[PDB]
């Protein structure tokens, strides 16, 4: 019923997506919402190192 | 969105870079208007004397 109420079933626009949420009403770009993704909670910088 | 920040850089976020002719050219049509204004001014009343 989730599918025949909405179509989505992709990554990307998973990604896209997470960078909304992320940066809501910031255009999307792919490194920008991946690197975000990524090196926010699972980068060494960000675990200080502690 | 109530941030100008967002507003502010999405909306220069519109216009794009124009370079290496373009520069030049605003420089060449800037020059040309003012040699022409400086014409008229070649053309004058007692307004310049």
């Amino acid at each position: 019923e989730t599918l025949r109420v909405d179509p989505t079933n992709d990554r990307l626009s998973a990604l896209v997506e997470i960078y909304r949420m992320m940066r809501p009403g910031e255009p999307p770009t792919r490194e920008a919402a991946e690197s975000l993704f990524e090196n926010l909670f699972f980068s060494e910088d960000r675990y200080d190192l502690s | 969105t109530t941030d100008p920040v967002r507003m502010y850089m999405r909306e220069m976020g519109t216009v794009e870079l124009l370079t290496r002719e373009g520069e030049i050219d605003i420089a060449k049509r800037i020059e040309d208007g003012i040699n022409q204004v400086q014409c008229s001014v070649a053309e004058y009343p007692e307004a310049i004397t």
